């Protein structure tokens, strides 16, 4: 429940060396569950 | 026949499905399993059938 509140916010993976988590997750669950679901979960925008 | 059990399952189709009673229509269901992406055009043909 408290980790919900790091999911979007821009700096998620700060000490943990991998950077490419959100695009890994997109990646991986995005055409079950809904691109625009799993960004908007993830706090980042496929637009920008 | 047993995927096509799981996605009537899954909630991602079922937010393509609008109507009250349930009943999806044939573009809509083409549509969702599209956006689902387990069936190719030509199954997708079938299962509309």
């Amino acid at each position: 429940q408290w980790d919900r509140l790091v999911l979007n916010t821009p700096s998620f993976p700060s000490n943990y060396w991998d950077k490419f988590v959100k695009r890994k997750v997109l990646d991986k669950h995005g055409d079950i569950f809904g691109r625009e679901r799993i960004a908007e979960l993830l706090g980042m925008d496929l637009a920008s | 026949f047993l995927k096509l059990k799981d996605i009537v399952g899954s909630e991602a189709f079922q937010d393509y499905v609008t109507d009250p009673r349930g009943l999806i229509s044939k573009k809509d269901f083409q549509k969702a399993m599209d956006s689902q992406k387990q069936f190719t055009g030509p199954e997708i043909q079938f299962l509309l059938s």
